[PDB]
RNA sequence: UAAGCCCAAUUAGUGGUUGCCCAUUAUUCCUUUGGUAAGGGCGGAAACAAACGGAGAAAGUGUAGCCCUUCCGAUGUAGAUGUGGCCUGGAGGUUAGGACGAAGCUUAUGGCGUGAGCCUAAGAUGGACCGGCCUCUAGUGCAGAUCUUGGUUGGCGU
RNA sequence: UGCAAGGCCGGAAAGAAAAGAAUUAGAGGCACCAAGUGGGCCUUCUUCGGUAAGCGGAGCAGGCGAUGCGGAAUGAACCGC
RNA sequence: UGAAAUGAGCGGAGUAUUUGAGCUGUGCACGGCCGCACGCACUGGUUUCUUCUCCGUGAUGCUCCAUGUUGGCGAUGAAAUGGGGUGCCCCCACCCGUCUUGAAACACGGACCAAGGAGUCAAACAGACGCGCAAGGGAGGAGAUAUGGUUGCCAGUACUUCUCUCGUACUGAAAGGGAGAUGCAAUAUGCAUCUGUGGUGUGCACACGUCAUUUGCCCAACACC
């Protein structure tokens, strides 16, 4: 009937199938993405046991390299900081208590780290934390709108690169550290957490005394777990 | 002439905003005015000083200006402004203003009856038949 | 020529057919379907427009415009009434003739006069059956004049 | 004090485990009034028109950690005149 | 509470209605509210970010403004392909100074009595917004103008007039009042008349 | 009443709040008056040496357009 | 936590999960366990 | 209109705007131009340089009628010319008269490629306008 | 046999791995309001009388917001500004009301708005004026000045 | 045809590798008009006069002033926020 | 309560490849070329254990609203939800305005009410914003008639000029002087031409390209001349 209509609705018939293909499509990288991921990081802990183990039983030792990435969230509230713990927490873009980033360890980034050190409870991640964190508390940053990631299909539109495609990329260069570690994170909204569910028991001290904050190795995924 | 149903008609609150102050002092009107009072107790929110209004409390604006038979209301001068709300009927809802008439009152309740507009003030004997 | 895309600048603020009461816009111009105060239901304004309006019965008439006589009015409103028992569908497909965009609302205003008037009938005959009853000291009659 | 939760004592549940057995219980406050007003029943079983008037909740969860737990008056609070009295704690709706 | 120090400092005004009571205007914006929403140019939305900016930020250009400086383009454009048309969302004036106009199809707001007889008069049209969008849509091969908005009198006088390096009218109705310290070298001292930065 | 009170207190607060803006680019004020002048000369009488030269240029890109078509 | 996104996220997640529902049988974890032993083992003492 | 004035927003801030701390009180520095030299001299010699002190030899009884030159330029002589007139112009044709002193104006002054060539009867002539008019086709008939 | 001091733990060599209570905090859900706000729809798709699935859809800063989906913020003295923001006496318009009862007045008279306020109900009040809306206009909003004037009042049958 | 300067015309341009080898709720920049304030006080650390002071005077910062709310029975400023 | 149930989950039909077990070959890795390889990387062998796999519905719905089951109460006087009033209980809670670093203060004003009660009017200047006109703009005072009329509505509206005034030009104490571009060219007023940005760097839109960006012209504007 209507003229246009059909020059209309025919035209939607067919971005439909567009939809569809592109989307069952997408799968199948996300699918061989994720399968290729998986073997990767088991042919990696099963090479370190394999050498490790060789280093031992000959008397020799093994370096654990020096991890890359860091999760950092921070312990205090927003009152009473100084004008440098200020500029350092924002450029970490930690502006919140308990909000939360990844960001890779080196000199750099180190020596930023410590100034902050009584804000900032900070660690090692897990794997198992940074899906948990990319999947449950993952925000991508759309047109300055904090969206919650539902889709593998959003994440290959904000990231072009088609290096990052599914959510299973996302954790990769976040875990890995890696080629795209920033232009991943930097269009991640900074996560936001919940309190603790058991608690510090004195966020006023280090963790090394009956504390908190600074850098507490790898026990930062056990008390992180907590707050997801 | 059945309303038009809304979502949930919750209120944020029911209690008025009274002004600081006005039992003990006759001539203090119930309205509400702000307090400038420098160390006034109710500008700084004590805990036990009355609450100031907000932007916070807004009627939630699907079921604002609402009346609670579920008609928002609209007034009448005369029989003739029964006709704008014949078409929407089921949404608005017509109030006799106060100083028409025990004259002009008789036509208006008829030509609603008829028309099946509803007035709130208008009798309502012949809905009640 | 003045538009009416120039004309609604002009009258949307103030008018005789505006009547803003207590918040709410409705208007009181007697070529608005529905009520509401916007272009595409003012009457008078609009270069082409249609009406739904009633007449003896359940006739239902229908006020049109047109470019042409769009000055000149005894000219420029023209009715034409459907026979009693008219589907609206076909009230309308006539408005919807002359402004496709009242063809929704031509149709719910048709169906309601018909609503209407078989009201007026159901009521004007149970008032008057009970209206028996009360014996009237007064009543009043204006003569035939010739 | 946030009058919404109250917290019940229920006798001879002495420990944490104890209440959760007990979450999603129905409580009731069996108070009274002066003139006997409408009731649930009433004119079917006309012999419950009395005054004695009842309050119901639910257990919402343990409250403390020795057998302890909180209530939901369901829309309300109950009256601050109840608090020292004694509460009743059914044993439906049952989970086992 | 977060931390956003501001907030407030980096939050800017724009205003995207009218200040204007014209009714006109009132359409005009109406046309491009719309067209620079679904045209996909770059023309189109800059009319519309220009047509409701108020009086004092649309500075008229004389006429012979436009002629120069189309002029500057109409050498290196190809002779085969010519179709520039002068947009201006301000007012076009007539420029006493300047006669021989060649015929140029400007597009305005409003002409100078003056300004649109001697356009017309030397062979070439004028045609108001509502015109030109049957004629560029897309704002395709227009040329868009704006005014001169730094000669007016009133930025002659901003800045202070005794701060070394700035030259800057002061505001005195009587010219030879304020000639005679800070200004004179011979008594008191000279503002001095240049100042690095 | 002791009202010579001196203080830096709150100032680089109130500096930073507006932030210090950073300097002016070399590029944007040269504006060489200072200045050791017989170079300054010779600078200038080149300076007009190269605007012939490039309004120059500016007709013969007129005539080389027109030339091409 | 959410059955139907981690799937949409993950695809690959299923298998992850039968993989990992493949080491919790007490039959396979156990056995899994005698082998280990074995081969570790007998590879230390090669060296 | 009284409805838009700031005294009506007003209405309970009880302080008008004028502060808690420094009242609003009367005259707080002097009435009018009142310290020129002590406790405004910042402001005088910031935004008003030069307000004090003598200037150059003095003229009692100013009459300005005898010193009247409102001039003009070459490039304005158009609309002195009415229209029909400037269409028919050329060097060493016939062109149009222009008169100042019946015109309002005075001297002729340069700034100009004169637009339409003309006889312009001036009171006051300079060397570069004199030039121009001489040179382009016109001539300058002086008057008084 | 601490309900004291030092140290330490979490239901205790029994399997590691969050005892419990309380914030205007954090996380999340709903509702409001403001954006440097982000995006979508707005050419009426077609069909369709009563009687015995309805109703809207405005090219738009601001309204009872054109509709919808989304995201972030939201406290504040002095101070600045905004409001299609409330009230008052009048003038230009427009539309109404009123001896079947106007302004005024009184009320455990309710209804609407975050609020200024509006509106209806009742008067066993009143006795002749008056409301809405656009615009103009000003002697235009009171609790405090040892404020002005009139009245009244506890102290006191002292 | 060395050096100074203003250009012009070509060259290349991990657009900045590797080495721990940056990060950002990073739109930069300019302008007009104008209010209030110009009595402050407290604290970690540094600090001068004084026997000392809930005394007087400063430095770098954070607060109260202007702001409550949860906590130290109570307290402007402490603790958390 | 299905008024678009996008579902491993709902429907349809079928029996899939992730891990763990043993091992392949080259490689890595370990020990002092061989031996090792705890089983890493590459091709990717075994099926013994382990697990479900696959494909299906756009809106022709732009918006809002409208669809269960079981009992109690509700049969025109009542029932029910909301608002209101008065008392009570548990809890929370210093007296207002003000000067002040600091007020609940043993700091000052304060018995109650009604009616009054405080940023106004005028002029000069400026900057925002609305309007007209634009190298021109605008009067002021007065005159002229419809009106030489009308109780009034009219003290308004309509009409008008040479002039006046703010502008188009500025500078010097003053006498005085007084502004374009290009080419040729160096003449103590050089000469010619007149469709034109004085030049350079940065710079909307447009135009022809390219994988945001090359070049053209660059408006406004900033800077150097």
């Amino acid at each position: 009937r209507a003229a246009f209509k059909q020059q209309q609705t025919e035209n939607f018939k067919k971005a439909v199938v567009a939809r569809k293909a592109a989307k069952a499509g997408l799968k199948k990288t996300a699918y061989l993405r994720a399968r290729k991921y998986s073997r990767e990081y088991r042919g990696a802990e099963k090479k370190l046991v394999t050498l490790r183990r060789q280093a031992a039983s000959h008397g020799n030792y093994y370096l654990e390299a020096k991890p890359k990435v860091a999760v950092v969230t921070r312990i205090r509230g927003i009152a009473k900081v100084n004008p440098k713990q200020r500029k350092i927490l924002q450029l970490l873009r930690l502006r919140q208590i308990f909000n939360t980033v990844f960001v890779k360890m080196n000199k750099p980034m180190e020596n930023m780290l410590r100034a902050v050190e009584p804000y900032i409870a900070y660690g090692y991640p897990s794997l198992a934390t940074v899906r948990a964190m990319v999947y449950k508390r993952g925000y991508l940053k759309i047109n300055g709108q904090r969206v919650k990631i539902t889709d593998n299909q959003m994440i290959k539109d904000k990231y072009n690169n088609a290096d990052i495609v599914c959510a299973e990329d996302m954790v990769n260069q976040i875990y890995t550290c890696g080629k795209h570690f920033r232009t991943v994170t930097h269009g991640m909204w900074p996560f936001k957490l919940a309190p603790p569910a058991g608690g510090m028991r004195q966020k006023r001290r280090h963790f090394v005394e009956g504390g908190d904050y600074g850098n507490r190795d790898t026990l930062i995924n056990r008390f992180l777990a907590r707050m997801i | 002439v059945k309303p038009v149903v809304t979502k949930s008609v919750v209120k944020k609150r029911t209690k008025r905003f009274t002004r600081h102050r006005y039992e003990l002092f006759p001539q203090l009107s119930s309205s509400w005015r702000k307090p400038r009072g420098e160390d006034s107790p109710v500008r700084r929110r004590y805990k036990g000083q009355k609450a100031m209004p907000n932007k916070g409390y807004g009627s939630d604006r699907a079921t604002k200006y609402i009346t609670p038979s579920g008609f928002k209301s609209f007034p009448i001068q005369n029989v003739q402004d029964l006709y704008m709300l014949v078409m929407q009927n089921r949404k608005y809802a017509g109030v006799i203003s106060h100083t028409v008439g025990a004259r002009s009152r008789k036509a208006i309740v008829r030509k609603a009856h008829e028309l099946d507009v509803r007035l709130i003030n208008g009798g309502a004997k012949l809905r009640k038949l | 020529s003045h538009s009416v895309d120039l004309q609604w600048i002009l009258v949307r603020q103030n008018s005789r057919f505006l009547q803003k009461r207590g918040g709410i816009r409705m208007s009181n111009d007697p070529f608005n379907n529905n009520g509401n105060w916007t272009k595409r239901h003012c009457g008078f304004l609009n270069e082409k427009a249609a009406v739904v309006k009633p007449a003896k019965g359940g006739a239902i008439c229908v006020t049109v415009k047109d470019g042409s006589s769009n000055n000149k009015p005894r000219q420029t409103y023209r009715k034409t009434v459907h026979a009693a028992g008219v589907r609206a569908s076909d009230v309308s497909r006539a408005v919807a003739a002359v402004r496709p965009d009242l063809a929704d609302v031509s149709f719910r205003r048709a169906r309601r006069m018909a609503c209407i008037a078989s009201r007026t009938a159901k009521v004007a005959a149970a008032r008057k059956a009970r209206s028996e009853k009360i014996k009237f000291s007064r009543k009043s009659v204006r003569a035939k004049r010739h | 004090q946030t009058k919404q939760t109250a917290l019940v004592r229920v006798e001879n549940v002495n420990t944490r485990e104890d209440a959760t057995w007990y979450v999603g219980k129905r409580v009731c406050y069996v108070y009274h009034g002066k003139k006997v007003k409408r009731c649930v029943r009433w004119s079917k079983a006309p012999a419950r028109r009395s005054t004695t008037r009842a309050l119901w909740g639910r257990v919402t969860r343990p409250h403390g950690n020795a057998g302890m737990m909180r209530v939901k008056f369901n829309g309300a609070s109950v009256p601050a005149s109840a608090i020292g009295r004694r509460i009743r704690v059914y044993l439906y709706p049952s989970q086992i | 509470g977060v931390d956003l120090t501001g907030i407030s400092k980096k939050s800017r005004v724009i205003r995207h209605h009218t200040y204007s009571t014209n009714p006109y205007i009132k359409l005009l914006i109406k046309l491009y509210k719309f067209l620079a929403k679904r045209t996909s140019s770059g023309f189109n939305k800059v009319v519309y970010q220009r047509l409701i900016k108020s009086r004092s930020n649309r500075a008229p250009i004389s006429l012979s403004r436009i002629a120069v400086v189309m002029k500057r383009k109409a050498v290196f454009t190809a002779k085969s392909k010519a179709a520039p048309i002068a947009v201006v969302v301000g007012d076009v004036l007539d420029d006493v100074r300047m006669a021989r106009i060649p015929a140029m199809r400007v597009c305005a707001l409003r002409f100078s009595k003056s300004a649109r007889q001697s356009i017309v008069a030397a062979g070439g049209e004028c045609l108001t917004f509502d015109q030109l969008a049957m004629i560029a849509p897309t704002g395709k091969n227009t040329y868009l103008l704006r005014g001169r908005k730094s000669g007016r009198e009133s930025v002659r006088h901003f800045g202070a007039s005794g701060v070394p390096g700035s030259h800057s009218k002061p505001y005195a109705t009587n010219r030879g009042k304020e000639t005679k310290r800070g200004r004179r070298t011979g008594r008191s001292y000279k503002r001095k008349a240049f100042r690095h930065v | 009443a002791k009202s010579k009170n001196h203080t830096n207190h709150n100032q680089s607060s109130k500096n930073h709040r507006n932030g210090i803006k950073g300097p002016v680019p070399l590029h944007l004020h040269n504006s060489k008056r200072g200045s050791w002048l017989p170079a300054l000369v010779n600078a200038r009488r080149v300076r007009k040496h190269n605007q012939k030269a490039a309004l120059k240029k500016r007709r013969e890109r007129i005539a080389a357009f027109a030339a091409k078509n | 936590k959410n059955r139907r996104l981690r799937l949409r996220l993950n695809p690959y997640v299923k298998r992850e999960t039968a993989a990992a529902k493949g080491m919790r049988n007490v039959a396979n974890r156990d056995a899994r366990r005698k082998a280990k032993m074995a081969r570790v083992t007998k590879a230390k003492k090669a060296a | 209109p009284t409805r838009f004035k700031k005294c009506r927003h007003q209405r309970g801030s009880t302080f008008c705007g004028y502060g808690r701390v420094g009242k609003h009180r009367k005259h707080e520095s002097g009435r009018g131009n009142a310290g020129g030299m002590h406790h405004h001299r910042i402001n005088f010699d910031k935004y008003h340089p030069g307000y004090f002190g003598k200037l150059g030899m003095d003229h009692y009884h100013r009459k300005k009628n005898p010193m009247w030159k409102p001039t003009i330029n070459l490039n304005n002589l158009s609309r002195l010319i009415a229209a029909e007139e400037a269409a028919k112009a050329t060097k060493g044709g016939t062109l149009p008269v222009v008169d100042l002193q019946s015109s309002g104006y005075a001297k002729l002054l340069g700034n100009g490629h004169i637009q339409v060539p003309c006889i312009v009867k001036a009171r006051y002539v300079s060397k570069l306008a004199d030039k121009k008019i001489r040179k382009a086709g016109g001539a300058v008939v002086l008057q008084a």
